[PDB]
């Protein structure tokens, strides 16, 4: 039981790593710099 | 003329403030299921981009 | 001016926006897609 | 506070107090909603209790609950309970809350029952009190008076009621040019939003009678409803009303621009009727068309401008003898000359065509077909000497005539059908030789063009016969040519016949051709022929599923359909058959041709795979949507597949290339000077290779094509409307991969920009500058050049109607139509 | 750190619907300041580009003090908190604004501004009633009670995340110092709390 | 790969560019040094596709009658704990490697990183490759203990 609910956190972690990370990147592909 | 802030005299230009949440609901709606949706879109590209 | 003539201001917002939305039906086509194709 | 006090009093038995208590509770339900929740079963007893005139109170109390706790929908219930009460809320700076949310509501109600009838206004479906608050919320809209709102959120509601009632309301003629502006605004929002068939089909309908009330009124308008419905009876009523003015400028004006609008088809049972109403032949004329390819062939006869120069480089540096060399030359003249009848491609390359033999000789013949496309009154005469009875030389020549002919009779060739038939039926007896299939294979792929959208069943029998001799070439060249007389029918004995066939022949040849000549039947068939295509994906057959993409390309083109995209995308990715994928993308095009803005955004994440084949079909798709119109991220995406080293992908981007910038200027795109130049320097090389020279040379006549007098139109805007001949030309050319001839077909796709003005007693960056320049008559005029055209205020020759704005005939009235002033001569008119 | 008819300055040159006047009133009652208010200072809108532009907005083609009026409010509620004076100054700086925003539906962008303002008016009320016990501080409360969940709905009605929280906050602190504890234990089971 | 005898006479004439007419073909030269010799004297060389039934893929596809025998079977449970002692210790490894590694990893140029401080083949892709495989093998294994413990008896 311990060791399920650790894994799940693990998990989450993940989600929260991919909604923040790729969305500033859209954001440079959009904006002019080149 | 009338002003961008309240609306200056009662029930003619406010009368069309007092059906704006009509029309601007529907589209609220809309626009923020479709700014997160366009972020989401473009975060999976970015993903399958790389693999 | 800038409030005279709101009604002509909400008219012209909301019914460009119709068009706009059928093409970000498109949009949720385009993500349901790349999810399976990662 | 707190709801306390509230609470007291419900469980207080003395009547008076309870009454009291619903009063109190709805004063401050702003305050202590989250409070009064969890006694709420309370409030529902008080309500079911008939002792009370507060059961409209109690349930109102609950509504304004509901919402704080964010449950929409059963807010709207008992703001239905609570019976008024809600008419106070709609100019309130406050609670707008409750109310609104039960618009959204009866959106959803309608969609699920406007599908089952029409009539859901009589249904119990539809609560009334439901119905009330959205009628009076449309209603508010036309007492601020602004009638789009009320247009805009009737059709979601799938209301036909209101939406009769608001235009019938808006004749009220102080201006019979606003009412029609009116109209144009409802006809745009159903069609491309609103892709429900039975909702779009009542709306167009309705709008024509208010449109014919009035007198005065826009006829490009009346004609934009009749060819969106393809019905013929309303088109013979438009020509009935005319009759009745005998309004020699608008009748004839509004046909020019109806044959080139409305299907095939529809024309030829149209003509039928006009004949019996009692018209002019005159019109008649017009509704054949073949006036109007002459008006075509004189604007391309004038301004063809074209680089004799470049073909002699291509022509040293591309060997005759040299076959593949050879073919893409003779493909590549043969559309920059096209339009009109030019014999310089033979007199410059004299001796070079006699070097080739084989398919490249085939082609060779045919090319004069793209050079001499039109050209109706010399057809045969040119074609002359190549004729089968007047060549005996080659086989190839032979064959390869009879489909120039048809290239010069495509879509013109009713005359056409029975002296190709003849040939096909005498050879239909046969076993059939080597010698014999190649003459009888340009005759197959010929009457098709012929015959295209006739509904020849004597073609359709002939060609049956043709392909069931199991002959090496002639059996594929069959199977296409019905695809095409049939396009568009959908004849069960055709659709199962072709399909079954496919498990029969043995050749591959054979049996890529009739999985694609089922993509021609079930033409716009959309959901109709989504049975077909379901069975196509599920052959296990690669060439079988190769047509499958294309049938939906067809079915569902120019509407964008999620169903129809996402079977697309999921077998691009998904397969392993090379052939099956690279077809699957450049069917996204053809879907999308009407929402061309969202294609390179979808379409970047196949280019992105490295895939060979993958990549290749990703490159006409942009081709194919971007063509009649540019965007500098459509070209963008091809850039770096003219950097890819393999050749085949180079191939595709640098026709590609060309068709989206077919005359496109280079103080019109900076980007026009760049890649001109890397078609040049391929050419260049002799150490580059074959398959390259082959890709690059194609397409530098495709950026010349028509001596620049044409560009692509896979739509009209003539009155807003698909062009089916369009499509048929860009999807046989994708054919050209696995057959060198079919290329030739881009060549339908090619449609004159220009204006031809036409005197009617006769019939003979960010650019916008306030300077203006003057521009001929019949000269090249591009669609974005159009909008800034506008007619000299008091001008000589006025267009008989307000000018619809884009290429086409605009009908003249001559203020002295009597005089002899100069002229343009007609090719109609250089005969008799 | 610097003046206190700094305020006043951008206040008056900016075309206002009442701000000014509200403003003034506060700085008399401390010694009056009506020195730069003269033309060059009364006469200009500050120059812009067209956006709100001193000649545009004066010929009235434009009337653009929206999010301008906004800025306003904060300044002065601002100036109060830095000066750290309670009483009436909170009293009369609560009256004012609450109805003005509330006359007009607020914009999506407009709505995130005024959430800060809800937050320093409740402040400034808070710390009044426990300066000391008054009977004149207590009727008070339930005043200020009232408008916060209102507040809140329209925060709702937007789905405006930020405000919406921030409203929250304010509702949840002051049923803790309330004592009814009772009625929170409710209000937090029906959260959903945004963390956008 | 094929090849298929031309008249010599015929490639005198030019007649190799006749053998590509009528497709783009999925043209490719796989072999070159006496290949293009023969061909140009002698030869035309064919590519090579495969055919097959619905019946005979099925037929190839099939190669086991454990695939049915393959998740209720399993492995020695020594063997597993050995090998979940195996992955760990070497993760342990390729984490000092990396910890050395990103010390630093913040100066400009990200290729003088890789040097210097070895991200010479990314101790950060290594340790993922590594630990994915032993974290999906785990995975099935305690699945298909969980299955015949509870199922069978």
């Amino acid at each position: 039981q311990v060791f399920d609910e650790r894994i799940k956190f693990a998990n989450q972690l993940h989600d929260e790593y991919l909604v923040s990370m790729r969305y500033p990147e859209d954001k440079k592909t959009q904006q002019n710099e080149k | 003329m009338t002003a961008a802030v309240t609306s200056s005299n009662i029930v003619l230009e406010t009368h069309e403030s007092g059906i704006k949440p009509y029309f601007e609901q529907k589209i609220q709606e809309t626009e923020l299921k479709i700014r997160s949706k366009t972020e989401n879109v473009r975060r999976l590209e970015a993903q399958r981009n790389a693999l | 001016n800038n409030n005279s003539a709101l009604s002509n201001v909400n008219s012209d917002i909301y019914f460009k926006l119709k068009k706009l939305e059928k093409e970000y039906e498109l949009l949720t086509l385009q993500e349901d897609y790349i999810k399976d194709e990662q | 506070t707190t709801a306390a006090p509230l609470l007291a009093l419900l469980r207080e038995n003395q009547d008076s107090v309870k009454t009291y208590a619903l009063e109190s509770i709805n004063n401050v339900v702003d305050q202590l909603w989250s409070e009064i929740s969890n006694e709420l079963p309370d409030i529902e007893a008080l309500y079911d209790d008939d002792t009370f005139s507060d059961r409209e109170m109690a349930a109102l109390i609950a509504s304004k609950v509901y919402y704080n706790l964010g449950e929409y929908e059963s807010a709207v219930k008992y703001a239905l309970a609570a019976k008024d009460r809600f008419d106070i809320d709609e100019k309130s700076q406050f609670v707008e809350t409750i109310v609104s949310k039960s618009i959204e509501m009866y959106v959803q109600e309608a969609s699920k029952q406007y599908t089952k009838d029409e009539q859901f206004y009589t249904k119990d479906i539809i609560d009334p009190k439901l119905t009330s608050i959205f009628e009076r919320m449309i209603e508010k809209c036309l007492k601020a008076s602004e009638l789009k709102l009320a247009l805009g959120i009737a059709l979601e509601g799938y209301r036909l009621d209101i939406i009769e009632s608001a235009l019938k309301s808006k004749l009220d003629q102080d201006s019979t040019s606003e009412n029609v502006k009116i109209i144009n605004y409802l006809l745009t929002l159903a069609i491309t939003t609103v892709t429900n068939s039975k909702f779009r089909s009542s709306i167009l309908r309705k709008s024509f009678d208010f449109l014919m009330n009035m007198p005065n009124c826009d006829y490009l308008t009346l004609n934009k409803v009749v060819v969106n419905l393809n019905d013929a009876g309303l088109a013979l009523q438009l020509f009935k009303k005319l009759k009745e003015e005998n309004d020699e400028g608008l009748s004839a004006q509004i046909a020019f621009d109806l044959v080139s609008s409305a299907s095939q088809q529809l024309l030829e049972i149209l003509v039928t009727e006009l004949t019996a109403q009692g018209y002019d032949p005159a019109l008649l004329n017009i509704l054949s068309g073949l006036p109007t390819c002459d008006y075509y062939n004189t604007f391309l006869l004038n301004n063809k401008n074209i680089d004799i120069g470049l073909l002699n480089k291509s022509k040293s540096s591309l060997d005759g003898k040299f076959s593949l060399f050879h073919t893409a030359v003779s493909v590549a003249n043969g559309f920059m000359h096209a339009g009109t009848t030019d014999n310089s491609f033979i007199k410059a390359n004299l001796p070079w065509l006699g070097k080739a033999q084989n398919w490249a000789k085939f082609t060779a013949t045919a090319s004069l077909g793209v050079i001499h496309k039109g050209n109706l009154l010399e057809g045969k005469k040119v074609m002359a000497p190549y004729l089968p009875g007047s060549r005996a030389s080659s086989r190839f020549i032979k064959g390869g005539s009879l489909y120039g002919l048809g290239l010069i009779y495509a879509g013109f060739g009713r005359d056409t059908t029975d002296y190709l038939k003849n040939i096909i039926v005498e050879n239909s007896g046969t076993s059939g030789d080597e010698d014999v299939d190649v003459l009888l294979h340009g005759a197959s792929l010929g009457i098709g063009l012929a015959a295209m959208g006739s509904a020849n069943i004597e073609v359709y029998e002939a060609l049956k016969e043709v392909l069931y001799n199991d002959s090496a070439t002639s059996g594929e060249a069959a199977a296409l040519g019905m695809g095409l007389c049939m396009l568009g029918t959908g004849k069960p004995e055709a659709i199962h016949d072709m399909f079954t066939y496919s498990q029969e022949t043995q050749h591959g040849n054979i049996t890529r051709g009739l999985a694609v000549g089922l993509a021609l039947i079930n033409y716009g068939r959309q959901e109709l022929a989504d049975d077909l295509i379901t069975k196509m994906l599920a052959s296990d057959e690669s060439l079988l599923r190769y047509g499958g993409a294309f049938t939906i390309a067809l079915a569902y083109a120019g509407t964008g359909n999620n169903s129809a995209v996402k079977r697309l995308l999921h077998v691009a990715v998904s397969d392993s058959n090379d052939d099956v994928r690279r077809a699957a993308v450049i069917a996204l095009g053809f879907v999308l041709l009407r929402d061309y803005t969202t294609v390179p955004r979808i379409v970047q994440l196949l280019s992105k795979s490295h895939n060979a084949h993958v990549r290749c079909g990703t490159a006409f798709a942009l081709g194919i949507a971007c063509a009649g119109k540019g965007l500098q991220s459509a070209i963008d995406v091809l850039d770096p597949l003219t950097k890819d080293p393999v050749d085949f992908v180079r191939q595709a981007a640098m026709i590609a290339l060309s068709m989206i910038l077919i005359q496109q200027t280079e103080k019109l795109n900076p980007q026009v000077a760049d890649i001109n130049k890397n078609f040049l320097s391929v050419i260049t090389n002799k150490h580059q290779e074959g398959l390259a020279k082959f890709g690059a040379c194609v397409a530098q006549g495709i950026m010349n094509a028509g001596g620049r007098n044409v560009t692509i139109q896979l739509e009209n805007a003539d009155t807003g409307t698909l062009d089916t001949k369009s499509v048929v030309g860009l999807v046989m050319f994708s054919q050209f991969w696995y057959w060198f001839p079919l290329a030739h077909f881009l060549s339908l796709s090619f449609t004159p920009t220009t204006v031809i003005g036409i005197r009617g007693s006769d019939q003979a960056k960010n650019k916008y500058s306030s300077k203006p320049y003057k521009v001929d008559n019949m000269t090249r005029i591009l669609p974005q050049q159009s909008r800034y055209i506008s007619f000299i205020k008091d001008d000589r020759f006025v267009p008989v109607r307000k000018f619809k704005g884009n290429n086409g005939v605009v009908v003249l009235r001559d203020r002295e139509p009597k005089e002899p002033v100069a002229l343009i001569e007609t090719v109609r008119q250089m005969k008799d | 750190e610097l003046l206190n008819a700094e305020t006043l300055c951008f206040t008056v040159n900016v075309l206002y619907p009442d701000s000014s006047s509200f403003k003034k009133n506060l700085l008399k009652f401390i010694t009056s300041n009506h020195k730069s208010s003269v033309p060059g200072s009364a006469e200009l809108r500050n120059s812009y580009p067209a956006s709100f532009y001193s000649v545009n907005t004066e010929k009235k083609t434009i009337e653009v003090t929206a999010e301008i009026n906004c800025f306003m409010h904060l300044l002065v509620q601002l100036f109060l908190w830095d000066s750290k004076e309670l009483e009436q100054l909170v009293e009369f700086n609560r009256k004012v604004v609450i109805p003005n925003l509330l006359c007009y539906y607020n914009l999506r962008s407009l709505n995130l501004i005024n959430a800060k303002l809800w937050f320093y008016i409740y402040l400034s009320h808070e710390t009044l009633a426990r300066s000391s016990e008054e009977i004149n501080s207590d009727n008070q409360n339930i005043i200020l009670r009232s408008t916060m969940m209102k507040f809140l709905k329209i925060a709702s009605l937007k789905h405006d995340n930020e405000t919406k929280a921030m409203l929250i906050n304010l509702i949840l602190r002051d049923f803790l110092n309330n004592g009814e504890v009772d009625s929170a234990s409710d209000f937090i089971s029906k959260l959903e709390y945004p963390h956008t | 790969d094929a090849f298929r005898l031309i008249d010599t006479g015929a490639l005198i004439n030019n007649l190799e560019p006749r053998q590509t007419t009528s497709n783009t073909g999925l043209l490719n030269k796989a072999n070159i040094q006496a290949l293009i010799h023969g061909l140009n004297r002698h030869y035309y060389s064919l590519n090579i596709d495969y055919h097959k039934t619905a019946k005979e893929t099925k037929m190839l596809m099939n190669l086991h009658k454990e695939q049915w025998q393959s998740g209720l079977k399993m492995y020695d449970y020594e063997e597993k704990e050995e090998s979940n002692l195996a992955a760990t210790k070497s993760m342990v490894k390729i984490a000092e490697q990396y910890s050395k590694r990103i010390e630093e990893e913040k100066e400009l140029t990200e290729e003088e990183l890789k040097t210097r401080y070895v991200g010479r083949q990314d101790p950060k892709k290594h340790l993922s490759e590594t630990a994915d495989e032993t974290l999906e093998n785990n995975i099935v294994s305690v699945l298909t203990a969980g299955v015949n413990s509870v199922a069978i008896k």
